[PDB]
């Protein structure tokens, strides 16, 4: 069902929702971005007197234009006159009421408790999955599986935060305490469990290694449970690993990471540098998997302090039958 | 020793002159804009105008990487303030006031933004 | 699990081989003699002469 | 035409040799050169009356895993020094003058093996490069730089075996093990101006790389030709030849029988077969042939010593074009094989460390 | 059937 | 089960 | 030609021995520490201006550096060290300046440690007080010319306090021209300021020059004239000194006096060899020394004692020489390894070696620098001298 | 099946048809080459060369390394000494990869190639291998259809007469080759008429 | 004394044992007067290869071993120099200034010197 | 019995050792007397107390003649 | 235990200006 340009000629005038029926389909509220990578949707829409008229054209598509600015609007007198700058608001007013007169504890993956007839219950995704709800729930706003936000004054980094104490990260909308959500571009911060999001990642360096193939050493330095960088990669389903790795494993050599029960992150074909981290049992860095705006991504910390030039590992919690890489 | 170094994307040598903390890894990659973009004209249940807006609003957000709502409300702003230009070579005003409008439906942005964008626009 | 590359690497050492050899032709440090040829020492001077590289500089033309 | 063994010389390394090729940057009368490629070996030759053979330099590297598999000839534009390039599985690319014999300039940017070289046609200092890390690339020698990689995201999902540079040198082809074959391109905005940018650049003038001007989209991808590995493939015009371990070499354009070349797009998915030169016995990979500088002839080999040569013009070509060429001494394989620049000669070296140079009545 | 079941290789015995 | 790292 | 292939072929030779050398070094030390700089350096110099804190087992010092680099902004260096003194440790930069040109070679008045001298490959030479002075540059901030001096035609190497009285200071160059000023006459803007006298004995470029540490009108010359000349102020003569010879065989670079002694001179040149001699009688060599393999630059006399010495040059090779052991005969093997006034060798640098210096506040603590960025500072071996 | 005996009798009369088209384009063809190529001989006859002799070198090259070769050709056999090469530093081994900041999403599937390789230097791979990759893409594998390809104009006359003699075939043809599996591409193409 | 020595290569192979004309390194030819002096001198001078002993039943025993690591790279400018290419600059190039990154290494601190060279005779 | 790889491996550390034993003993990188566990070369102490160094015997009677 | 450590210098002259029959009776 398409409904060509309101800029060019054919401008077939349709209903309000069929002028919004891509744009309704296609963005993605939890990318804030259109046909997003890591966003596979495929839902369709269940629901969010006397004196005489003027004698000129609604030119077509000005129809379906005028008429979803109805729904938005909520009888605007003026302002559909300030945007639609060749229409008399007469006219407008005229053409309203004519048309209208016409008319195993494992790990899962997020998505909210999507309910109409009740609010986070038996029915919540999250609640039977031990899950949090996200700033996406058709529950009520007062739904109790949702996440409250810490309230920390500066550092959310301890125990004493609940954001770290759970395994997540400070969403800047519901914790305005720490400066999360202070700073529209900007990262001068105190928060230290919001960089993950806002990507301060480390100027970190590739070079040969001294274990095994490459390896990746971090230039400046930094200290214990500080944040290093997001070991990304495509994120795929747990066969398609398991076919993947028969050859990697022919090879000798993986990047797989196992992010949760439901999905796998592989950055064999594309991620970024960190993926060349070696391994050994005594690291200078190790990692976590964390929830972030509803995303498992995953991040990696310093085991302990580090100056210039060293190396960096992790633990990869094998059994080391594997050889050393 | 603090040793030889390398760059990563194409396993060259890395001079010290160039070691200059620009770290040849920044938010938007070279590829994945052009990926989106041919993605794009992959669809059929679309329209050209609608489609041109999608991708410049794509790159947009890809560019600055803005995820929180609020940045929003300042984003499509910035969105007018960088490519207005190119909207003007193009004249997409319907379809980016369309654009607008569905954004004012995730309760992301309000009226008042919308009108105010679009007054920023001319 | 690593090697890393020895720097000598066989373009070099057949330049030891051929002084080596036409040195135990002349002056035969290791046959007619001791592994040791004599002291070596009180010459001084003209010592240079024999290998071609008893010292070279690593730098011929120079700012100072 | 009709050819004849005169000469089956032979080394003693004895392990296989795998490339071959001619120095089409004779002089008109300069006699004739041609070199050859093994396990550690560099080995020239040249061309003397009665299939006499004048061998002229051979070289070596000290490493033992290495084993250069490739070669190809270029020139010095500034100095007319010829220089010959060469490269395999220890992964690098290095230089040859045979003038000063020293190696002169080496790359560094593979990751794997080196299964190919070229030259772009017109400009001798663009060495392609394809290698089995998925990847290939695009050196400036002259300038001592990388300029383009042709890879990554789309498309080369495994390993890669050959490549060209059409007639022209404003277009290119490679030929991949993931039973596929890709288009590139060498005359668009963005990579002539990336190049452009290459012949002007000095590192000792910026504090700030030269930016490798990457490029991930095929202008064209297909699938559909082969079932099978892809031992290497040339340009026939504005056509493309493209052989397999299928014992059969085919012809091929992109979409139908009348479109043009450059009005294609990488949507274009549609292909056209129509011609199909057959032959038997290959069932190894890696296994190439070529063409002459006239594209009037084509040679190939094959896992027991039969040769192949398919006399292009005039066939139909599927029906015809079959014209073998044997002793049964070098019951070995051969890979490759190699015209001089008019098409007097042949040569085809084999696994047992051979060679075997054919000659042709007049 | 034969070639799914023969794969490739660059030598012979 | 192929190699999948844990943390 | 040939000469390209055995250069690099010496080259390898050089990482052998360089790894020989580290190899060895816990049998030959007690201290080293090697650092890289970003870019090379044409001089080192301690300080006097030490500092220690309480409750710990390490010391912190001072050295000048210089830079030698390809087109980019010299600027100097006032670094800090750190280091374990008597009983873990490192050293880092503290302070940089720009500086217009290179640098030639650098000192400082020692009367104020705060005040230092610099060269150029330009004619003038220079002053800072790093006190009125940034910690690090910023490319927006003006440079600190902090003074400025005039009366070359040249640039040199040559500089030179003299610490019994402060301001005087003395230069050289290719003008064959040694220069003299003193600074206390104007504190006032007084930018530029030219000299108080010259003098022109010599005949070929005049390398070095330096002070008489307890005298006062008096100095000494070097020149590649295979000449060396004594001049003397107050004695109103510029083209002739109170004393000449001719000292080397080749050319002569460097020069230095001794702290105890009054009349001991000692001289380094190009003829592969030092010498030295007494202030009474010039004409009398009292002796050499034959151990080095090529030219020398530097000499410096240590403090903590007058019996020793050192040198260094273009042999990648830095000798310390002790005046105790002459005319000492030894076992056949010791004369196998090299004379007995030869004390101790340092072979750890892989280049050749532009600069170096003793420390005071620390007994035989030596910092070299090359040019191949390596700064290294070390205690020689203890149990050498019981 | 008779689909393949009708595929190659449709086979037979487009080739005809479009032979006779082609060959007048392969005349073409080799005209462009002609042209092409003559330039090429053009800005070859415009340049000099330096071409190659042998070794004259009479220092330093006493007891080394030397190649030569034999023949079955009367000729002699011919030592000569073999230079060796200024060895260069490598570096380790990289299957190439593309840059990104943020997690990726790509669904893959079944027999999509880039078919194994593993070698063939040690066992030629190992027998299970077979059952691997079998397993993997459950006995699929690229190009493992009977016929050669599938091609637009081949692909509607087939259905067409295959109707002649819409989903019957449609849907049995898709199971045939692994093209569309099912009728969906059939449909679409059907659907493009 | 007496001295013997004992090549070996795979663990398994042809020895071609040894002897010695004098109590001296076989090598670079120093006159070592000790046992401990001449192993010390043979496992740091000549380091390229390995050596064991139990010096002997009769005082001569020694096992050589070509060292599989020895770490036998360039140590300079790590850039520049390794990858300098086969033209003017490749190895050396030293010629005008050139940066490295700030390293620093510190190889002795203050040593533990034990009167006994034994030691080494005993693990 | 492979010799051949036997002798192409001791054959560089031979090679390399023999070349650095002529230099040494002529240009050496250090000393093997100050060098500690060669602790028993050029027996010594730290004895002179010098400064008043002329001896100054240098009669030097060398004349010419022809 | 046989053969001097001249064995080292039939491994740097294996070939030429070589003789004594101890270099050659050496392996």
């Amino acid at each position: 069902e398409c409904t060509p340009n309101i800029d060019g000629p054919n401008a077939k005038s349709v209903q309000r929702e069929q002028s919004l029926h891509s744009f309704h389909t296609l963005f993605c509220r939890r990318c804030f971005k259109y046909d997003c990578f890591l966003h596979p949707f495929h839902a369709t829409p269940n629901t969010y007197n006397i004196e005489p008229p003027e004698n000129v054209e609604w030119s077509g598509a000005e129809a379906s234009m005028f008429r979803v600015l109805i729904g938005t609007y909520y009888d605007n007198f003026c302002a559909i006159a300030r945007l639609i700058g060749t229409k008399t608001c007469r006219q407008v007013y005229e053409f309203r009421v004519k048309e209208s007169s016409i008319i195993s504890n494992h790990v899962y993956n997020y998505q909210p408790c999507d309910h109409p007839r009740q609010p986070c219950d038996s029915s919540c995704p999250c609640v039977i999955a031990q899950n949090f709800c996200e700033k996406f729930c058709q529950c009520s706003s007062e739904c109790q599986n949702r996440f409250p936000g810490c309230r920390c004054k500066a550092q959310c980094n301890t125990k004493q935060c609940p954001c770290y104490l759970a395994v997540r990260e400070c969403d800047p909308d519901l914790c305005l305490t720490c400066g999360a959500a202070d700073h529209w571009d900007s990262k001068n911060v105190s928060c230290k469990n919001c960089s993950i999001q806002r990507g301060s990642k480390k100027h970190l360096l590739l070079a040969p290694s001294d274990v095994a193939g490459w390896g990746i050493f971090i230039k400046d330095p930094v200290q214990k449970n500080e944040f290093i960088s997001e070991y990304c990669g495509e994120i795929i389903s747990q066969d398609e690993a398991d076919r993947r790795g028969k050859v990697y494993d022919k090879y000798m050599c993986s990047f797989l990471f196992n992010l949760n029960n439901d999905f796998v992150v592989d950055a064999t074909r594309k991620g970024n540098k960190i993926r060349f981290a070696n391994h050994s049992v005594n690291p200078n860095c190790y990692a976590k998997v964390m929830m972030v705006n509803g995303d498992h991504r995953i991040g990696i910390f310093a085991k302990r302090a580090i100056q210039t030039g060293e190396e960096l590992f992790f633990d990869y919690r094998y059994s080391q039958a594997d050889a050393l890489k | 020793h603090n040793r030889l170094y390398f760059h990563s994307d194409t396993c060259l040598p890395l001079r010290p002159q160039e070691m200059e903390v620009d770290s040849e890894d920044e938010k938007d990659p070279e590829w994945l804009r052009e990926k989106t973009i041919t993605q794009i004209e992959e669809f059929s249940d679309v329209n050209e105008g609608e489609k041109e807006v999608m991708k410049l609003w794509n790159l947009h957000v890809m560019k600055h990487g803005f995820i929180a709502d609020n940045q929003m409300n300042h984003a499509c702003m910035l969105f007018v303030e960088n490519y207005g230009q190119k909207i003007i070579k193009k004249n997409l005003c319907r379809n980016f006031m369309l654009h607008l409008v569905s954004m004012h439906d995730f309760n992301l942005i309000s009226i008042m933004s919308i009108d105010k964008a679009v007054t920023k626009l001319r | 699990e690593d090697s890393g590359k020895i720097k000598l690497l066989l373009h070099w050492m057949p330049e030891d081989i051929l002084p080596d050899v036409w040195v135990n032709e002349s002056e035969r440090h290791q046959l007619k003699t001791k592994v040791v040829h004599l002291s070596k020492l009180p010459k001084d001077t003209a010592l240079l002469l024999d290998p071609n590289i008893y010292r070279t500089m690593p730098q011929k033309r120079l700012k100072r | 035409y009709s050819f004849k063994c005169v000469n089956s010389l032979k080394e003693d390394h004895n392990q296989p040799l795998f490339g071959v090729q001619f120095n089409w940057h004779s002089k008109e009368g300069d006699p004739l050169v041609f070199a050859t490629v093994g396990s550690n070996r560099v080995t020239l030759y040249e061309c003397h009356s009665q299939g006499e053979i004048r061998l002229l330099q051979s070289y070596v590297d000290a490493d033992a895993d290495e084993n250069f598999y490739t070669c190809a000839w270029t020139y010095d534009s500034n100095t007319s020094h010829p220089l010959l390039a060469v490269a395999g599985s220890r992964g690098i690319i290095r230089i040859i003058n045979p003038i000063t014999m020293q190696c002169i300039k080496h790359y560094v940017g593979h990751g794997n093996a080196i299964n190919e070289l070229k030259f772009h046609p017109r400009d001798p200092n663009l060495l392609l490069s394809v290698s089995k890390d998925h990847a290939l690339r695009l050196w400036n020698i002259q300038t001592d730089t990388l300029v383009a990689i042709f890879g990554g995201v789309e498309g080369h999902r495994d390993e890669v075996l050959s490549a060209d540079y059409d007639l022209l040198g404003e277009k290119i082809m490679s030929c991949g093990m993931d039973h596929s074959l890709k288009l590139w391109r060498i005359n668009s905005k963005r990579m002539m101006n990336a190049i452009k940018e290459s012949y002007d650049y000095n590192p000792n003038k910026t504090n700030r790389p030269f930016i490798s001007q990457k490029i991930h989209f095929p202008d064209f991808s297909t699938r559909d030709i082969h079932r099978n590995y892809v031992d290497c493939v040339r340009w026939l015009g504005d056509l493309i030849l493209s052989k397999s371990c299928e014992n059969a070499i085919v012809c091929w354009k992109p979409g139908k029988m009348e479109d043009d070349i450059d009005k294609i797009k990488p949507s274009e998915s549609n292909v056209t077969i129509l011609g199909r030169f057959d032959y038997s016995q290959c069932d190894i990979w890696y296994m190439r042939f070529s063409m002459d500088f006239w594209q009037k002839m084509l040679a190939l080999g094959n896992q027991v010593g039969k040769l192949y040569v398919w006399d292009l013009e005039v066939e139909d070509p599927h029906k015809a074009k079959c014209t073998t060429l044997t002793h049964h001494k070098c019951g070995a394989a051969i890979r490759q094989t190699s015209f001089s620049r008019d098409s007097s000669i042949l040569i085809a070296v084999c696994d047992d460390a051979s060679i075997w140079r054919w000659d042709r009545l007049r | 059937k034969r070639p799914r079941l023969q794969a490739q290789r660059k030598f012979a015995q | 089960a192929a190699a999948r790292k844990f943390a | 030609k040939e000469a390209a292939f055995d250069d690099a072929v010496e080259e390898r030779v050089i990482n052998e021995e360089y790894k020989i050398w580290k190899k060895n070094t816990p049998f030959l030390y007690d201290l080293v520490m090697t650092h890289a700089l970003e870019w090379p350096s044409l001089t080192a110099q301690w300080l006097p201006d030490v500092t220690r804190p309480e409750g710990k087992d390490f010391s912190i010092h001072r050295l000048v550096l210089g830079t030698h680099t390809s087109d980019e902004q010299n600027h100097l260096v006032i670094a800090s060290v750190q280091l374990p003194n008597d009983d873990s440790g490192k050293i880092e930069i503290e302070i940089k300046i720009n500086h217009e040109g290179e640098v030639n070679r650098a000192r400082y008045m020692p009367q104020n440690p705060c005040i230092i001298a610099t060269k150029t490959p330009s004619s003038d030479v220079l002053v800072f007080d790093y006190t009125k002075h940034p910690s690090k540059p910023d490319p927006s901030g003006e440079c600190n010319p902090d003074l400025r001096l005039r009366g070359h035609q040249k640039e040199g190497y040559g500089l030179s306090w003299n610490p019994n009285l402060s301001g005087h200071l003395l230069s050289a160059s290719d003008d064959h021209t040694i220069c003299l000023w003193d600074i206390s006459a104007v504190p006032k803007e007084g930018k530029v300021v030219d000299a108080k006298t010259i003098f022109t004995g010599h005949t070929a470029v005049v390398e070095d020059v330096s002070w008489h540490l307890l005298h006062e009108s008096l100095f000494g010359s070097v020149a590649d004239d295979q000449k060396l000349m004594i001049w003397d102020t107050r004695s109103n003569n510029t083209s002739k000194p109170s004393h000449s010879v001719d000292a080397h065989t080749a050319e002569v670079n460097c020069l230095s006096f001794n702290p105890y002694s009054e009349f001991i001179l000692a001289t380094g040149s190009a003829d592969k060899t030092v010498a030295l001699w007494d202030l009474r009688n010039l004409k009398l060599k009292l002796h050499s020394f034959e151990s080095h393999k090529d030219e020398i630059f530097q000499v410096q006399w240590s403090p903590h004692n007058e019996t020793i010495l050192a040198s260094s040059g273009t042999d990648r090779r830095l000798n310390v020489w002790d005046l105790s052991k002459i005319g000492e005969e030894q076992s056949p093997e010791d004369a196998e390894d090299g004379p007995p006034e030869l004390l101790f060798i340092h072979g750890g640098h892989t280049a050749k070696i532009s600069d170096f210096s003793w420390n005071p506040n620390e007994p035989w603590v030596i910092c070299s620098v090359s040019e191949d960025n390596i700064m290294q500072v070390w205690q020689m071996a203890e149990n050498i001298y019981n």
